[PDB]
Formats: C-alpha cells, structure tokens, sequence
C-alpha cells in the first residue's frame, strides 16, 4: 500500500484546478477594438470611401 | 486684387467647417447675395444646410439670413420653414424693420405658421404709427402670402395708405399683397396708385402692380 501514501490528487487534477480557464491574451483587446473602430472610421470620418454623411444628411444641390 | 471666385472658395471653406455658428452663415449668405452667385447652387446649398443646422440665433443674424434668402431668390422650403422657430422665439426682440423682413421672407416662401402671422398682426396693429409704410407693405405681403386672410391688418394698412404718402415699391408690394388676399378695396387701391407718379425704379415692381391690378381688374394706369 505504498500508493496510499502518495498524494491522491493527481497531476492532472492539479493541472486542471490551477490552469482552469484559458487566459485572455492582451492583443485580443487590440485586434477586436481595432476591427470595430475600423467600422467607426468607415462610417463617420469624412475621408472614408463609405461615409454615412450623404446617407444621413443628404446634400443640397 | 479683385478676385471674386477666390472669395467664393473662401466662403465655401467658411461654411464647410463643422462648428459654424449662425452669424457666419448669415454673413456668408449676405455675401452670396451681394455677389450675385446664381450659377453656383452647391455653395448656396451649403449655406442653407448650415442655416438649418445652426441653433443659436439673435435678431440681426436671422434677418440678414432671411433677407439674403429673399434677395438671392433661393428657395428651400424645409430650411426656411424651420426658421420660424428663431422667428417666433424672437418676435418681441425683433425691430420693426427686422420684423418686416422676417415676416416678408417667411410669407414669400409659403411657410404656414399661424402663430407667427397672428403674433405679427398683433404687433402691427399694436404699434401701427411706429412702423414705416414699407414695413407695413412687407408684413402685408407676408401675412397675405402666408395663407392668412387677415381683415384687421388689411384695414389697418389701408388707413395708413390713405394717410401716408408711400413709395412706388411699397405700393407695388401692397398691391400684390391685396391681390393675393383678393380685396379690391378702392379706397386703398386708388390711394396706392398715386405713388406711381415718380416712375418705378424696378420693373419687377411695375410688373407686380400690373399683375395685381389685372387680377383685381381695376385699370390700365
């Protein structure tokens, strides 16, 4: 019964109770907010190719 | 030293910036009126866009803008008809001549604002001797072309036109307004036809008196 003096918590259980969640990378915030502020740039700049300012306040020719 | 498209491009860049207040709009419209810019519609459209967008308004900026809208012959009904807010909010604060230009511009475009014409008619019959008769003809033009069948202002104008000698342009405006009202009151019309004795300086005014005396079917004078 040598096995009953070893720690009963396996190395698997340590590795799954210590690294429980896959941690958030810091570049995920950058790439997500950049891919959404590209849409903020596209709609709302006055130099984008697809501005909303002519679909919203049309013109007066 | 005398480059008018240069000043047209600089006032194009005056009303193309993002925080233009009402006074720059008013002075740009007045500068476009004095420069006779009828070929370029996009610049007038930029001035009208920024005129509808601007929110703060005092008396002189609103009246210079409305005078420029008349005299330039520009029409956009949404912008001019939404300028009845600054008009009716500033109506005691407007001078007699400023109230005349405001009601003339908002009537000549066709704005259907019965609060404005009622609160203007009460001012014209409250302070009637205080007004020059050209201002009387301007408010008569406005209330006539604003869809208000105002008998009180028409009679209080006719008493003044019986009392005071008026100008030819003033008489032509009052004839046009009374013909739009469709009155044909002879005691006003023959009093207004003694003002076509100097000659008429603008044949627009002689043409308008021609049309008014034709629709009222009076005389060939």
């Amino acid at each position: 019964d040598r096995v009953l003096s070893l720690p009963a918590v396996s190395k698997n259980q340590v590795l799954e109770n210590v690294f429980h969640t896959a941690p958030k990378a810091p570049v995920e915030h950058l790439e997500k907010m950049v891919s959404a502020n590209s849409k903020v740039y596209d709609a709302l700049n006055l130099q984008s190719k697809r501005v909303l300012i002519w679909q919203v306040k049309p013109a007066l020719f | 030293e005398n480059d008018v498209p240069a000043i047209l491009k600089e006032i194009d860049s005056l009303v193309s910036r993002e925080a233009v207040s009402a006074k720059e709009v008013s002075d740009a419209a007045v500068a476009l009126t004095y420069l006779q810019v009828k070929a370029n519609r996009r610049l007038w459209g930029k001035v009208l866009e920024k005129a509808g967008a601007a929110q703060d308004y005092d008396a002189a900026s609103l009246t210079n803008l409305l005078w420029a809208i008349n005299t330039g012959g520009v029409e956009h009904f949404k912008t001019v008809a939404e300028l009845a807010g600054p008009a009716v909010s500033l109506l005691p604060s407007l001078s007699p001549v400023q109230l005349s230009i405001v009601v003339e511009a908002l009537g000549g475009a066709g704005v259907k604002n019965y609060e404005l014409y009622n609160k203007a008619s009460a001012v014209v019959v409250s302070k009637i001797g205080e007004f020059k008769p050209a201002e009387i003809a301007r408010v008569l033009y406005g209330v006539a072309f604003g869809g208000v069948n105002d008998v009180a202002l028409a009679k209080a104008a006719g008493k003044v036109f019986a009392s005071t000698e008026v100008d030819s342009r003033t008489a032509a405006q009052a004839l046009y307004a009374l013909a739009k009202l469709g009155r044909a009151d002879k005691a006003t019309v023959d009093a207004l036809l003694k003002s076509f004795k100097k000659g008429t300086e603008s044949a627009s005014d002689a043409a308008a008196a021609s049309f008014a005396l034709g629709s009222l079917s009076f005389k060939a004078e």
